[PDB]
């Protein structure tokens, strides 16, 4: 349910298993769980 | 069948305090 452009990398969460979004401190992303078994944080800011 | 019994006593409806329960995850979005 989730589109628009990043930079991927492996987390270092304690992601609950009922879960499946990982909003940061100030509603943004920031990190995921892909839907084949993995939780990759998302730095969405490539550069700029 | 309506198989009911006869000791059936009604309590006083004893007042208690909830004092800091049903705190729940309001939605299945992690946040930290």
């Amino acid at each position: 349910g989730l589109t628009g452009t990043g930079v991927l990398t492996p987390s270092s969460k304690r992601f609950q298993p009922f879960q499946q979004f990982g909003r940061d401190v100030s509603d943004f992303t920031d990190s995921v769980r892909d839907p084949k078994t993995s939780e990759i944080l998302d730095i969405s800011p490539c550069s700029f | 069948r309506c198989t009911t019994f006869d000791d059936v006593q009604a309590p006083n409806y004893t007042q208690h305090t909830s004092s800091m329960r049903g705190v729940y995850y309001p939605d299945e979005i992690f946040r930290s």
